[PDB]
């Protein structure tokens, strides 16, 4: 799986925590904001952010899914840049 | 942001139902749902539904939904105005939380009451001192409001 905890969504330039659970970077960035010195996920004390999971952005260049509301075959790595413009996802919000 | 994680979690919803509870938004107030939870079995509560209303706040998932019984009940965790206190609706609420999830804490809740930190002072009482009394008040009332 290569969705986020937080959003629910595929992973947007992940972060990876020091407790091991990774995050869209702007999820795992208002989450702390909220609670602070706080994983989202397992609760453990995070004394930052966390670093990029370069990894994770590797793996998911060559993963494909498709889109919830139009049934278009799109790569994880574009998956955010996909929903924002995407007319069904639009026409709905 | 809060609208599409809603309408997210409404699509698992439908795609994976649960076994024991439904769940979905009034009208198009998509941030005011209402909830049904079956009364667990092997409990007091079995054989009964129960109504919930759900408030998503503007800036969920960071803050946790309002979730209060509509459906009057008998418990030392649930007040008379359905109020349900419940620590991951509160200071344990964490981000990664979902309705769904809370639906099954609730269930859980009332196949296991924490009578030890109480909302209702006297049903806790009754709960550990006389176990069974709890339980027929608790089918009482689950006869009289919930079937
Ligand atoms: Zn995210
Ligand atoms: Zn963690
Ligand atoms: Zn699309």
């Amino acid at each position: 799986s290569f969705d986020c905890a937080v959003c629910l969504e595929v992973l947007h330039q992940p972060v990876r925590t020091r407790c091991g659970h990774v995050f869209c970077r702007s999820c795992i960035a208002t989450s702390l904001k909220n609670n602070k010195w706080t994983c989202p996920y397992c609760r453990a004390y995070l004394p930052s952010e966390g670093v990029p999971a370069t990894d994770v952005a590797k793996r998911m260049k060559s993963e494909y899914k498709n889109c919830a509301e139009c049934d278009t075959l799109v790569c994880l790595s574009e998956m955010r840049a996909h929903i924002r413009t995407c007319q069904k996802y639009i026409d709905k919000y | 942001m809060a609208l599409k994680r809603i309408h997210k979690e409404l699509n698992d919803l439908a795609r994976d139902p649960p076994a024991q509870s439904r769940a979905g938004p009034v009208g198009d107030d998509m941030f005011h749902w209402q909830a049904t939870i079956m009364g667990p079995n092997d409990s007091p509560y079995q054989g009964g539904v129960f109504f919930l209303t759900i408030h998503f706040p503007t800036d969920y998932p960071f803050k946790p939904p309002k979730v209060a019984f509509t459906t009057r009940i008998y418990h030392p965790n649930i007040n008379s105005n359905g109020s349900i206190k419940l620590d991951i609706l509160r200071s344990q609420w964490s981000p990664a939380l979902t309705i769904s999830k809370v639906l099954l804490s609730i269930s859980s809740l009332l196949s296991d009451p924490n009578p030890d930190d109480p909302l209702v002072p006297e049903i806790a009482r009754i709960y550990k001192t006389d176990r069974e009394k709890y339980n027929r008040i608790a089918r009482e009332w689950t006869q009289k409001y919930a079937m």
